[PDB]
């Protein structure tokens, strides 16, 4: 359980049938895979000594992806699927493509960010529409059975996550676009000091400064809202649907940057 | 009479009550001491004979009314312009043998002159022995009650009255309803105060219902019918 | 001299958008709309959209100027030539009686403005469930014309303007329309009296109409007044006029457009200009996010000291150069060690080195 508020009871059944897989994929930061650029900074020609929030060095995944059909166990929302925000974590996403008439729909998992998920504090919510990225950071009254719902072949349950007759107090509201024809996606989140960084990439490159928010309060927890659709079973399009994520520490990386701004290299410095 | 209060003894001393057969029937309107003023059709036949009427006066309450009253009611006069399927000129005198002495509380009505310029909604009080509930049982005492008076166009129109209100009547009471009379308030007086004078201007005669809306009551005209009482009295 | 640069969190309003559409409501048909989590300049709005008065009830003009509110609440409408004294703060008026109410027990703000009639088109409409179930459609008056309610009635989930076939029949005199209605409702109540000759006297309910009826307390639908917040509940009904004469429970029961009372209307055409009314609902002072602009410091010319780029202060020159380097994300130049020595304007797209 995740929020408070019974906004729907359709088929909430209990069953364990998952179990988060560890990747085979290892992090390397010799290429600038796992780095970001500063918020608002450019640099050209130069080498520099930075100490922030980055991903170690020989690191494993965890996937936490879930994906149903008209049902929704109770073991989803607990434990180890609602994990511990200490200090930031990194996250690489898979684009999943559905074709209907021969038109490319892109879609992904949603992440929600928050302390205690009630109307009383912020939120963060980080949910894309076919090529349009929507970050709200919002007073939401979150669901207690939280979902969606893929808009093309939609699914058999609606799309309910939040109950609010009338848009509550935000903080922050911006729209981001991405490229559709991509096949990997990486995040970062991280905070500070009462302050909250947010980073995105379309490519395998650094990830691009996104917002800075300041709260004032420490946040917790962080989930991974279930997708519910009709398509990306295994018995029609043989598609999947994956999301990685690693925990982040205090590190010093050593970055190089080119005659134009682009970084080069990047070192670990304790590997 | 349906929403009214009990009259006071020495209120209104000018209802004379008939009593036909042992028992009241219809009511009455003192004007001189040798003759009584009520309804016509009531007087129809074959009740039209001159005996077999009894006429009580100053009795307020029906306990007391026994054998022993006014002298016997003599011939009986009617308006010969009357009909019955179409009512028109509900207008009968009735004269009695002994002269009515006037009592403590007993006070003849004056008649209306010619000319008084009466305002269209004027107050004016009806007062008799009738019911208060779906036709009623009967009343032991007297009940008045005040009630407004309905102009003639308006009282005629396609939701009212179809075309049958004669110049000779006059509508009163409240078109909203719960105040109006019933059966067995036949000539009941309608009197009103002007200039602190009490006038007799309508007479019961006929109506649809009581105390319901879309159905006021209907009141003969006196002051048409001014000229045949003095006609009548001066023949007499 | 001071410069000031900074990337709003929130979006713009624009209310002023929203309040010059082409499609200006009836006061039948006020229209509402919601305005939170944004940032707007007051005196701006008040300089696009032609102003003709502004005051402000419970509250003061000059406190609006540099608040922050947490929803403002807009409601429009288009003001008829002829009753344009009824929108005074209390009265007696059909509009305030009929369409819409305004609100004194709290602050709230009004404004008068006007826009050119060469583009305006009135969208009329019946808020009214029961009205539009019994056969009401479009009003087609003309252009440039609204229509405002003058007396408001309102029923239950019973009221059919309708009598029963089957008591209608027996009826000599004076016979009502009668016609089928629909499954679960009260029919009209008509009762059969009997007079002097006629035995045949059918009576029934709400004569002559509901605007000027003789009991009020044997009618159906009852004159009520809108509230705060409320439409019009639907216009007046002559019964006399709805359904057909002596149907065998076969027809539904349609009024026709003559026997709906209680609706006038008029022009709204001044000097080739329509006058449209608004009123601001506030709620939340000095708490919310809905703040106004209007004492923040104007984003001036870049003087090519005394600077606050992104976040950063301090004190320097500037000189206009040319620079490739400047993604969309990046704003500022920093040297090898931890200096900043160029930045960008993100209204002019000029970079600058300091
Ligand atoms: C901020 O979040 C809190 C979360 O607790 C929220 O409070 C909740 O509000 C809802 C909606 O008003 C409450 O739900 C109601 O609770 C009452 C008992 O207090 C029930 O009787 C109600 O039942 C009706 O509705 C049912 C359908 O949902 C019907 O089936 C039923 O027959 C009744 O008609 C209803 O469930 C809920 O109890 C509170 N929770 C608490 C702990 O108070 C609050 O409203 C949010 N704030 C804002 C501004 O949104
Ligand atoms: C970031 O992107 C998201 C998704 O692309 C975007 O959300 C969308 O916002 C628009 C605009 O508010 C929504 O469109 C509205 O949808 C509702 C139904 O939910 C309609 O009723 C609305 O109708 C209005 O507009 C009509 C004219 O087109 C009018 O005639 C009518 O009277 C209404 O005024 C309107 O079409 C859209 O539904 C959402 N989509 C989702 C998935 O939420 C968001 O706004 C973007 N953020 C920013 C800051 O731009
Ligand atoms: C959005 O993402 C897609 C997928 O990565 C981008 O398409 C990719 O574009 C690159 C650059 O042109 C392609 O690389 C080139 O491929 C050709 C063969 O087609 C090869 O001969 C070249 O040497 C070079 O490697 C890449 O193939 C292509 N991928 C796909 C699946 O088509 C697309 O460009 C991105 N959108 C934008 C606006 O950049
Ligand atoms: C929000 O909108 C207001 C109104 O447009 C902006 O303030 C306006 O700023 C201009 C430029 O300084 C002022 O013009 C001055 O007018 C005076 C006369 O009043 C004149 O003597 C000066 O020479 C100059 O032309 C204007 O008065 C002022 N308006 C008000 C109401 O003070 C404001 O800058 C806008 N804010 C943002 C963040 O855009
Ligand atoms: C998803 O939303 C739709 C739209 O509201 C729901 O369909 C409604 O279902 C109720 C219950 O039977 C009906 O009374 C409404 O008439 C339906 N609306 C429409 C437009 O068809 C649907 O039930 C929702 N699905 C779930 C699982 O809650
Ligand atoms: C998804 O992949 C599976 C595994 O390859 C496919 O299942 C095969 O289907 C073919 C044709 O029906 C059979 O000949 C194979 O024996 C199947 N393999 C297995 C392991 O069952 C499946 O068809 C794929 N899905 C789609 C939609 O093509
Ligand atoms: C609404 O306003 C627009 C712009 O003021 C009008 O469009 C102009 O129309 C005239 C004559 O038709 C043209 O000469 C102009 O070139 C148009 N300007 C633009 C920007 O399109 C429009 O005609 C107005 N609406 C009506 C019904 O007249
Ligand atoms: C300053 O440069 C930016 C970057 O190109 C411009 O933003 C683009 O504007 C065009 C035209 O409106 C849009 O089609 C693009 O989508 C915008 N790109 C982004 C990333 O927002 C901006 O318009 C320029 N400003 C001025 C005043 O020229
Ligand atoms: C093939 O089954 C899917 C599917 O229909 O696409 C795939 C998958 O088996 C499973 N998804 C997860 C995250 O466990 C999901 C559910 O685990 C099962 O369907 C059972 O659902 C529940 C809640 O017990 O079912
Ligand atoms: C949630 O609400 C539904 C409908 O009001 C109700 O049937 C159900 O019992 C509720 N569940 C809980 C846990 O309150
Ligand atoms: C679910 O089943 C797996 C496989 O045996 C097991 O490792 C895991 O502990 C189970 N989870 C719970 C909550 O029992
Ligand atoms: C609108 O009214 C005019 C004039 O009465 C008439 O000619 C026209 O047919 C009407 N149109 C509609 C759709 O009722
Ligand atoms: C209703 O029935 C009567 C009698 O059968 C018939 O005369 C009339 O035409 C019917 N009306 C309709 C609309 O069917």
């Amino acid at each position: 359980v995740i929020g408070d508020f019974n906004c729907t009871n359709f088929a909430i059944n209990d069953l364990n049938t998952t179990v988060p897989r560890i990747s085979e994929y290892v992090v390397d930061v010799s290429y600038g895979l796992g780095t970001y650029y500063i918020l608002d900074r450019v640099y050209l020609n130069t080498t520099i000594l930075f100490t922030g929030y980055f991903p170690k060095s020989g690191a494993n995944f965890r996937d936490l992806s879930l994906k149903g059909t008209t049902y929704l166990s109770t073991l989803w929302y607990q434990k180890p699927f609602l994990s511990d925000f200490n200090n930031g974590i990194f996250s690489r996403v898979k684009n999943t493509k559905l074709y209907v008439n021969k038109t490319l729909y892109s879609e992904f998992s949603t992440i929600v960010i928050g302390s205690v998920f009630i109307n009383n504090s912020y939120t963060i919510v980080v949910q894309p529409h076919n090529g349009v990225l929507e970050i709200t950071a919002c007073q939401y009254t979150m669901c207690e059975y939280p979902h969606t719902i893929c808009k093309s072949k939609g699914s058999s349950r609606n799309e309910s996550w939040h109950f609010d007759k009338s848009e509550p107090l935000c903080l922050f509201k911006k729209n981001f676009t991405y490229n559709v024809s991509t096949d990997w996606l990486y995040f970062h989140f991280y905070q500070e000091r009462g302050t909250f960084y947010a980073y995105y990439a379309d490519s395998g490159m650094p990830t691009t400064f996104l917002f800075s928010l300041y709260l004032g309060t420490l946040l917790s927890h962080y989930y991974v809202l279930p997708l519910t659709c009709n398509a990306i079973s295994s018995n029609t399009d043989n598609e999947t649907l994956q999301y990685w994520v690693t925990p982040l520490s205090k590190r010093q990386y050593l970055l190089k940057f080119d005659n134009r701004g682009v970084i080069t290299n990047a070192v670990d410095c304790s590997s | 009479i349906v929403g009214g209060e009990s009259a006071l003894p020495g209120a209104w001393p000018w209802q004379v009550s008939l009593h036909v057969q042992n028992v009241h029937v219809c009511g009455g309107s003192i004007i001189t001491p040798e003759w009584i003023v009520t309804a016509a059709h009531c007087v129809e036949k074959p009740l039209n004979n001159p005996w077999h009427w009894t006429a009580f006066a100053g009795i307020l309450r029906q306990s007391f009314m026994f054998y022993g009253a006014g002298y016997q009611v003599e011939k009986v006069i009617s308006h010969p312009n009357y009909d019955s399927k179409t009512k028109n000129n509900d207008i009968a005198l009735m004269k009695l043998q002994k002269p009515l002495t006037f009592n403590d509380l007993v006070k003849p009505v004056c008649l209306p002159n010619p000319g008084m310029m009466l305002q269209p909604e004027q107050l004016c009080w009806i007062s008799g022995w009738g019911a208060t509930e779906e036709k009623g049982k009967t009343s032991e005492v007297l009940n008045a009650a005040k009630v407004l008076l309905i102009e003639t166009q308006r009282c005629n129109s396609r939701y009212v009255y179809d075309n049958l209100i004669t110049p000779a009547m006059i509508c009163a009471g409240f078109l909203q309803g719960n105040v109006d009379s019933c059966q067995g308030d036949s000539g009941g007086p309608l009197v009103t105060s002007k200039n602190n004078i009490w006038w007799l201007i309508g007479d019961t005669s006929w109506g649809s219902g009581c105390a319901k809306a879309y159905r006021p009551g209907v009141y003969g005209n006196v002051m048409v019918f001014t000229d045949w009482i003095y006609r009548q009295m001066r023949a007499d």
